[PDB]
RNA sequence: GCACCGUCUAGGUUGUGGGUACCCAACCGUGCUGUAAACUGAACCAACGGGAGUUCCGGAGUCUUGUUUCGAGACAUCUGCCAGAUGGGGAGUUUGGCUG
RNA sequence: CGGGUAAACGGCGGGAGUAACUAUGACUCUCUUAAGGUAGCCAAAUGCCUCGUCUUCCAAUUAGAGACGCGCAUGAAUGGA
RNA sequence: CCAACUGCAGACCGUACUCAUCACCGCAUCAGGUCCCCAAGCAUAGAAUGCUCUGGUACAUAGAGAAAGGUACACUCAG
RNA sequence: UUACUCUCGCGUUGUUCGGAGCGGGGGCUCAAGAUUGAAAAAUGCAUUGUGAGUUCUGCGCUAAAGCAAAAACCUGGGGU
RNA sequence: CACGAGUUGUUCGGAAACUGAGCACAACGUUAUAUCGUUUUGUUAGGAAAGUGAAGGAACUGAAAAGGGGCAACAGAGAACCUGGGAUUAUAUUCCAAAAAGAAAUUGCAUGUGGG
RNA sequence: CGGGGAAACCCAGGUGGAGGCCUGUAGCGAUGCUGACGUGCAAAUCGCUCGUAUGAUUUGGGUAUCGGAGCGAAAGACUCA
């Protein structure tokens, strides 16, 4: 069955540091605990070993990129403006 | 009176970097022939986390140019290189990311990081995670380019200057709350000798100005002049303006 | 330039006619203090005399005689 | 006014094995043999050619009114000396007498 | 000299008249400041008078709790609830 | 030159004892303080607590002995 | 190797693995043990089977914290 | 208290011979005055700090290679030995003598044997 | 892994071993008795009781910072009674 209804990895703190502060580190606690995707090799084995450093179970590759998640939504759009500027 | 916490710190003693952990300075290549009229190739071998910094760093592999060795670099990684990369560093090299090219060969209205204040410094500017500038414009008359930072600021530096194609890593790193004193302990650990915090309205009068009196509270205004000798020169310093911004926020910093 | 006291932080203590820290000259030239420099580093001469030589906004140079 | 110091150049324009496919001269260019998204190879102590066994040259251009190079620049915290403000950051000292 | 700035140091009012029993004043005049204490909270670790007044707790309570507020001298990062 | 074999030679300093309710610091053979290693049986959850084989010890001024009043890691009391 | 065709299979107490090659047959190698002997009975004192504990070892390697360096030694790439 | 005795190592610990937080000789600068400062972010000093591989005909002579000389760990790195003894009054992985009670490992230099 | 649902999802049973989590030795401290002692065992100790005990934890050796100064999670605390 499950066991908690609202607070999932932070039922670790107990009562203590407040509903909303807890709240907001969740999403960020999530994201660098799971596995992403690895556009090298083609499976869901990318994780965070240090804040912005991330290691593929597959490729072994290593790759330098974001605290808490292994893209930044600032580096897809940078991605791009690199990529048009060169095609010109 | 006894010398001020703030003045006590110049000394140096207990106060200064925690360096044991740490690999070395990070830098670029240096800006030789090669890189000033061709390009040079290397190869990242490996990615790695040092103690008091947010931002990953990368070891890159070139050749010697005039002798039978391997040359080894520490560099500050942009965002997205991987072990495995070739980097191209030199007045030829094309257009991307993880690359370093002379400021005047980039396009107006790009991102960059790890640029050079003046030519052949090695890279000092937007080298925090997550930090980057964009260029504005250029001058061939003058053979300048005119730069926005990462504070707000713009600065005019010589085309000369080298940059890198790209953001530093490790970027949204201050976006999780931090919830417990321990925390702070450990992050401060790897940095230097500065955490906790005490107050200066509960220091004694001998020690801080804002010390002293049988309610917690200061007796002057805590703004105090640019002029003010060492040890008076505490609180908000030649403060402009004070309270809660209201509308948009001005651009810190001098004219 | 003029000799400047060599106390902490600048601070005197006493009467205050003697607080003065910047605007004391010492009681002995230039001169004699370039021939006491060589003579106390090199123990196995015999200094004579000198002579001024040349001057700037920083140094004076003065030729010091030494006999063996 | 004329001589001398005082000259060179990449590149561009005009059925299997072993080989050939130039030279023009002039302008452009300015010391150029490699890449033009990327995803981990190697490279050192000369091969060869020419002039008189063993030399000396070339391969690997020459020259120096001379600065290691880059950025500023006779300004400038750049040096020293005079002068004026500010200055509990700090030092020294004082903070009367009579008095149910 | 002339501008800005309070999550800088800090500050944030008095007099009389007035409603179909009386009482009280929604209302109206008057002197005045840089501004005249807003939302809240209270005889509170902050109320002199004071063992304030009402209710509850006990056979009996200068004690406790809940209310009331002209608050000697409550009050908003000198942070209020 | 390399492999076993064989022959000869292997220098200097420390080494007793203690490590504590008597060997160190505290004026002292002071109920204070002082780092590390090995750790048996039964009860029991047990490095709690109680008793025990091996090892260690009987050293701390003693004898006689129901005053009042005391101290106690000693108890009990009708309504 | 039509292994994952239409509930694919192997495996741990446990948080997973496979066309970038699972499972089955046959092998190469490393680590920790076991067994046979020399030593070794010539010594010591006057026996070989199960359960419980035990960090050597193996199970390959919280974090805005990611876990010293060098001497000495080993192997290779070239050359002789 | 008095007199007389007792501590035995190729392998145990240290040093010879590592580096760390660090120290500060030389060098340079400063100070009326060195008894002051700099001296590991690969690293001294306006800074000429390398003294021998091979050679070449048996001692000489000189190519190469940037960044002077040291110290700081008896719990980090490193380190070739084990049992038995009827062997003391007191020492022992240190003593035991040809049947060394005995069995090993390791360093330096030489001599055969075999191979090249 | 069982059940329910058109779908989004919901209910139930195991496994696992997180936390500046809780009871509690050693350790590190010092709340009350305003206990003992108060020419002491002691120029700050003793007994019971008590706080915490995987962490901002405790501890050995080495090393760095001092007197118009050093250091201080701030008591004018500590710097060989
Ligand atoms: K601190
Ligand atoms: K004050
Ligand atoms: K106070
Ligand atoms: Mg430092
Ligand atoms: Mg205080
Ligand atoms: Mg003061
Ligand atoms: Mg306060
Ligand atoms: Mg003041
Ligand atoms: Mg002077
Ligand atoms: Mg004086
Ligand atoms: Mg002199
Ligand atoms: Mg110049
Ligand atoms: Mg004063
Ligand atoms: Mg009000
Ligand atoms: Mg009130
Ligand atoms: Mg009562
Ligand atoms: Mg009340
Ligand atoms: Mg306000
Ligand atoms: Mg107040
Ligand atoms: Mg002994
Ligand atoms: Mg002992
Ligand atoms: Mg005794
Ligand atoms: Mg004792
Ligand atoms: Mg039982
Ligand atoms: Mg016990
Ligand atoms: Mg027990
Ligand atoms: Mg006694
Ligand atoms: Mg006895
Ligand atoms: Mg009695
Ligand atoms: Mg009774
Ligand atoms: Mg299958
Ligand atoms: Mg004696
Ligand atoms: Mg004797
Ligand atoms: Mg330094
Ligand atoms: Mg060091
Ligand atoms: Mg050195
Ligand atoms: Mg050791
Ligand atoms: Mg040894
Ligand atoms: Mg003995
Ligand atoms: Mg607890
Ligand atoms: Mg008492
Ligand atoms: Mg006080
Ligand atoms: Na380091
Ligand atoms: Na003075
Ligand atoms: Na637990
Ligand atoms: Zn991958």
């Amino acid at each position: 069955a499950k066991r908690t209804v609202k607070m999932g990895v932070m039922g670790r703190y107990g009562t203590r540091y407040g509903a909303n502060p807890r709240k907001r580190a969740k999403k960020l606690e999530v994201s660098q605990h799971a596995k992403h995707f690895c556009s090298f090799c083609g499976k869901f084995a990318f994780r965070r070993k240090a804040v912005g450093i991330w290691r593929c179970d597959g490729c072994s590759k290593t790759v330098a990129g974001g605290a808490y998640t292994l893209s930044t939504p600032n580096n897809s759009t940078v991605r791009s403006t690199v990529r048009r500027l060169r095609e010109l | 009176g006894k010398t001020v916490l703030s003045c006590r710190k110049g000394n140096g003693s207990v106060y200064q970097v925690h360096g044991h952990k740490r690999l070395g300075p990070a830098k670029l290549r240096i800006l030789d022939y090669a890189e000033r009229h061709g390009y040079m190739r290397g190869v990242v071998k490996s990615i790695e986390h040092e103690a008091g910094r947010g931002a990953a760093l990368a070891r890159v592999e070139f050749r010697h140019p005039y002798k039978f060795r391997r040359v080894k670099e520490l560099m500050v990684a942009p965002e997205g290189m991987f072990t495995g990369q070739s980097v191209f560093c030199g007045q030829k090299a094309p257009l991307a990311i993880g690359n370093v090219l002379p400021l005047g060969q980039i396009t107006e209205g790009c991102i960059v990081c790890n640029v050079e204040a003046k030519p052949g410094d090695r890279g000092t500017l937007a080298r925090a995670s997550g930090d980057y500038c964009i260029i504005i414009s250029h001058n061939h008359e003058t053979g300048r380019t005119r730069l926005k930072l990462p504070s707000g600021q713009k600065k005019s530096v010589p085309s000369t200057s080298r940059a890198m194609i790209g953001i530093i890593s490790g970027g949204g790193r201050i976006e999780k709350p931090v919830l417990k004193a321990g925390n702070s302990f450990y992050r401060f650990r790897g940095k230097r000798n500065c955490w906790p915090k005490v107050r200066g309205v509960a220091r004694n009068p001998v020690e801080h100005p804002h010390g002293g009196g049988n309610h917690q509270h200061i007796g002057h205004p805590s703004t105090v002049s640019r002029h003010s000798p060492p040890g008076q020169k505490v609180g908000l310093i030649a403060a402009r303006r004070t309270g809660r911004i209201r509308g948009g926020k001005a651009v810190k910093g001098a004219w | 330039g003029g000799r400047k006291r060599p106390v902490h932080k600048g601070i005197t203590y006493g009467k205050p006619k003697t607080s003065g820290v910047l605007g004391m000259k010492l009681n002995k030239n230039n001169q004699a203090v370039a021939e006491q420099r060589l003579g106390k580093r090199f123990g196995n001469l015999r200094v004579l005399n000198s002579y001024w030589v040349n001057m700037d906004s920083t140094f004076k140079w003065y030729e010091v005689i030494a006999v063996d």
